């Protein structure tokens, strides 16, 4: 299935 | 269990996947073709579930059954890495993803508790013709693999996989394509999600993104501000009359990639004809009346897990974007403006196809989740993200 991503944090 | 990086995936064994017709991790492949032959005898009986559970094919035309599947996924499907957001596929979206041309009811494969009939597991197949390097193969796309949080780590997922495999074999199909956020034997390509803030105030407030600590909130909103209307001449929503040229544009544009769908005109209508809150497609009709480009994105909101009654995170996902006369940079800039206008909070795109040419320029930030692509029973060389030309839901 699809995957949930969110902005990488430094 | 789940490994998220190929480094950590190398340091483990796959009790189930080692038994399957896929290449081994770290096996470098230079051939092209099936791992095992087409089967001329297929197991007629369903695989055995743990005591107390039973198979059920889900008829999604039954409103009550569709709601049961919506609820299973809304409560138990994919979460972000920090368990802060969970996909909230709508029932109408699920109909779009699960009843394309050629869908079969037996390929909506549910697991229910015997005594209560509660839906506690699911996996699905839909048919797709897939171009992989120099071969076109009838395959299925596998999606929505889901086991209830209360049923986890009980080895139910291998049974779901074997059962949908059996049910696809019965129809004479022996290859599949699928994606996953985890690393398994063996990715044919590895893609990365990127994210373009559209409503940064809300994204920061729900902790989807973070203020750079050297930037004020005021400055962040100016950074991400977009025009109120698109700039490309002749942009308009796709209409029924555009179905053939959209099919023509897509087919010719996808030739340059190594893993792509091969869509009939009826499939193009299904996947691109606009449906509010599901799929948006805009075409560029120029001064001669000719449609030369199109952009598309689908709607996939997410529950905010720590605040459940609050409004979901509204995300648009880049779908297929075809350019022949409008520069792709301009097309995608207009995609952002349209997503903003339609109320989306963030615009997501993978680094596949030509997307790396615009991601950084249009202020996408890199995400924390990889999307691995896989083929079942088809051993071929892996490819870089920019040769992947297939987007699933
Ligand atoms: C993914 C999910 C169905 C796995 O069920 P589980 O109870 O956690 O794992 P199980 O004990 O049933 O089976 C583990 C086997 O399934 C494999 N597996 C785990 N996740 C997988 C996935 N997304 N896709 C394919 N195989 C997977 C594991 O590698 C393991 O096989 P192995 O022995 O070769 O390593 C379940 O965790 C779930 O519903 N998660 C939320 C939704 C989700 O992520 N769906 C898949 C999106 S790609
Ligand atoms: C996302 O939900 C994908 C989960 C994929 C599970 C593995 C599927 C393996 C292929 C099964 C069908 C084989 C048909 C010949
Ligand atoms: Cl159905
Ligand atoms: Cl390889």
């Amino acid at each position: 299935g699809n995957c949930f991503s969110k902005p990488r944090v430094p | 269990g789940p490994a998220k990086t190929m480094e950590e995936a190398s340091k483990r064994s796959y009790q189930f996947w080692d038994t399957q017709p896929v290449p081994k991790l770290g096996e470098v492949v230079n051939t092209h073709g099936p791992v095992e032959p087409d089967k001329d005898n297929i197991r007629q009986e369903p695989y055995t579930l743990p005591q107390g559970f039973t198979w059920d094919a889900l008829d999604l035309g039954d409103r009550g059954v569709l709601k049961e599947l919506y609820t299973l996924l809304n409560e138990n499907y994919v979460e972000d890495d920090d368990n802060m957001f969970r996909f909230d596929y709508s029932p109408e979206f699920l109909l779009w993803a699960l009843r394309p041309p050629g869908w079969l009811p037996q390929w909506h494969c549910g697991v229910r508790v015997v005594s209560s009939r509660k839906l506690v597991g699911f996996i699905s197949a839909i048919p797709a013709n897939i171009h992989i390097y120099d071969t076109e193969k009838k395959m299925v796309e596998i999606n929505f693999l889901c086991v209830h949080k209360k049923l986890r780590s009980k080895r139910v997922a291998p049974v779901l996989i074997r059962e949908i495999t059996r049910r696809v074999h019965l129809e004479g199909i022996f290859q599949a394509v699928y994606t996953a956020g985890v690393v398994l034997p063996k990715p044919v390509g590895t893609c990365r999600y990127w994210h373009r803030s559209l409503n940064p105030r809300k994204l920061i407030e729900v902790k989807f993104s973070h203020l750079s600590r050297n930037m004020t909130m005021q400055r962040t909103m100016k950074l991400y501000r977009l025009p109120e209307t698109p700039k490309t001449a002749g942009l308009r929503p796709m209409e029924t009359k555009d179905i053939p040229v959209v099919h023509q544009l897509l087919t010719r544009y996808l030739k340059q990639f190594h893993l792509t769908p091969v869509m009939s005109q009826e499939e193009v209508e299904h996947w691109f004809y606009p449906q509010e809150n599901i799929i948006d497609t805009f075409v560029v009709e120029n001064a001669n009346g000719e449609v030369t480009d199109f952009l598309s994105f689908y709607t996939l909101p997410s529950t905010i897990m720590n605040h459940p009654t609050h409004k979901s995170l509204k995300a648009a996902y880049s779908f297929y974007n075809v350019h022949t006369q409008t520069p792709l940079l301009d097309l995608m800039s207009d995609a952002l403006v349209l997503a903003k206008m339609k109320g989306f909070d963030v615009f997501n795109a993978l680094d596949l196809m030509e997307n790396k040419t615009f991601l950084e320029k249009l202020k996408f930030g890199i995400g924390d989740g990889n999307l691995q692509y896989y083929l079942y029973n088809w051993k071929c060389p892996s490819m870089g993200a920019e040769k992947v030309g297939l987007v699933l839901q």
